[PDB]
């Protein structure tokens, strides 16, 4: 018959959930800016638990992108790409860059 | 038993197709076999160009753990959760069926009030919810929480189904009833 | 082209001369990037662009093709990392 | 503390609602294709109640775009633009175009 | 620049030499396009591109500016239609 | 009384700014006045370059019908529902407050079970929901559906607020409690 009434309900739900997701994304963004800062201000050994938190966050943001298909702002998309690989060799690279004053991941 | 995989998730990879995942319901899927994508949209055919069963098999999938199936030439917008992959010609999409349903009591987490002929709930089949309308049997004006009821359902989007298919009845995300497809109609 | 068993030795999952560490393999399915052997095979069969690992992991190379980038050890068959290419 | 668990819940809700909205959009698309066809197969007077349905649908799709901020596929976006104006003069124009075989609105 | 009352005669809402029909005015707020007088004023103050109404409604012209397209009767002040421009 | 408009909806127009709507809570807003956008994000200032009160006024808005406010230079992503527009310096954002709360009974549509110290519900202020954690008072280990309770709340995002501000407590979209801000803290 007429689908508009249930469609409106869904649309209102869409508006509310997106509002909430964007807020959550702002917190991830801030928390990551701060981890990057901390990592860049300490030595490599002491940075490992900080990297563990940083990559754990990236992993969750990757789950958002690929499992649930929420496409975030370019900044967070670039972050999800650049920080996906998590091993000794990527950590060595990012630690160096963040120590030299890099505030957000980029090539 | 003919192959059937309800689609849970979809992952697109540029220039090679789309990977769909789910738990195989019956049968076996092997690389190179043709399959149909049935439900919600008009049926389509495609070929597996890759299969992986989580921790167990490459290029074949069976009932049990999750299976990912790479379909060549299928782009993201052409496939959706709630469809099924199936051996061609073994299952069809339908919108109208006779059902046997149990309506949950309030104390079971269901509805508080009875519903009437204009009830438009969601019907959950395998991996997805679809809105449908109902036809109560003759002389029945209302269905009380806690009743069994035989009803005719008309979905607004087709679902792959056969007689015996179980479903849940849902309102706002909560289960308010459970049913079985008695007789497919159209 | 028939069913090939994935072997597990406690540390790695292996099949068709490819391998993934236990945790990386499970992580990919869990994060919504299923069928990692199928993905890696697509790369290997895409005439990929092959270069040294930019991060310098020993034995590893960077392969790019089929919409993906992979860090892969042609001697051991290990896929150390695989993800979609950067979106413009 | 850790926002991931509630974030996942929201993400799952996002996936479910978007799935549903896209389905609803497919029905609007089909219903509109059919109204356009009918309008193009009848005379101007008899087309008025058909245009009333067509613009009523456009109005709902416009509400979706502007009130709830759901951005649909290009096809539906073009439709929302081209069919926004609803009066005698736009009806005269669309009736003519649809009678000459136009299957979907476009300039 | 102070508060100017919007007048209503049963058929039109009017203010600052602009007017909207009752139903069109209400429809715009209802559909999530609020403050139609503010929108129309933006157009009028944007050095808009002015052409004849392409649909040929008598007395009306098409104005384009400030991200919007408007069908407007400079004699009566009536805004017959206003919406955002087509997105590329 | 200083101007306050909780933001419901936002409509962006290219090259001129963004129109925000809501119902004026108190005061008057006139074209040309400076305003602050308070809550959720860091505070920002801007100027009204247009105001319309639905069916009543151009370039001024008052309590009553909906008001649309055109803010020059504010782009869509810089403003959100749940913020407020306010006369500069008259309201501030906070995350931590003492509250007096009534928890709904089950029969009132609320919770079935009591909650404990790790309860993370949503707190609804004016037009939006914000997650927060709680600190129960000394010796209180659980709060039963149907209780009054004084609790300390910490929101995960700031909200424009003053003492006396009422709010609802929500879980899954349903109201489970109602409260008032007793004392703002930080
Ligand atoms: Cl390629
Ligand atoms: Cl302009």
């Amino acid at each position: 018959m007429d689908i508009w009434p249930e469609f409106q309900r869904d649309l209102e739900m869409y508006r509310d959930v997106v509002l909430s997701i964007k807020r959550n994304l702002r917190l991830y963004e801030e928390c990551i800016e701060s981890l990057v800062h901390q990592i860049g201000s300490t030595n490599f050994d002491n940075a490992q638990p900080l990297f563990d938190d940083l990559f754990r966050m990236q992993s969750e943001l990757a789950t958002m992108l690929y499992k649930y298909e929420y496409k975030p702002g370019k900044r967070i998309q670039d972050l999800i790409y650049h920080l996906d690989r998590d091993d000794f060799y990527s950590r060595k690279y990012w630690h160096k860059k963040f120590s030299d004053g890099l505030a957000w991941p980029e090539a | 038993k003919p192959f059937l995989l309800p689609i849970e998730d979809v992952f697109s990879i540029s220039g090679r197709g789309t990977v769909v995942t789910g738990r195989v319901e019956r049968g076996i899927i092997k690389v190179g076999e043709e399959v149909e994508i049935v439900g919600i949209k008009e049926t389509q055919k495609s070929t597996c160009t890759g299969v992986e069963m989580f921790r167990k098999l490459l290029d074949e999938g069976r009932a049990g753990e999750n299976v990912g199936v790479l379909l060549r030439g299928i782009k993201r917008e052409e496939i959706e959760r709630g469809q099924v992959l199936a051996k061609p010609g073994t299952i069809k999409p339908h919108t109208k069926f006779e059902s046997e349903v149990y309506i949950l009591s309030k104390d079971e987490g269901g509805r508080h009030t009875p519903f009437f002929k204009g009830y438009r709930p969601q019907f959950y089949f395998r991996t997805t919810d679809v809105t449908g309308t109902i036809e109560l049997p003759e002389g029945v004006e209302m269905v009380m929480p806690g009743d069994n009821i035989k009803m005719v359902v008309t979905l607004i989007h087709p679902i792959a189904m056969d007689d015996g298919l179980r479903f849940a009845i849902r309102e706002g995300g909560r289960t308010v009833g459970a049913g079985v497809v008695a007789k497919v109609l159209g | 082209g028939i069913g090939k068993k994935i072997s597990f030795d406690g540390d790695f999952y292996t099949v068709d001369g490819m391998k993934f560490s236990k945790s990386y393999y499970e992580k990919l399915w869990e994060q919504g990037r299923p069928a990692p052997f199928v993905q890696a095979r697509e790369v290997l069969n895409s005439n990929p662009k092959i270069e040294p690992d930019p991060r310098g992991a020993p034995g590893y190379l960077r392969y790019e093709g089929a919409g993906l980038e992979m860090i892969y050890n042609p001697k051991t068959g290990q896929v150390g990392h695989i993800q979609p290419v950067k979106v413009k």
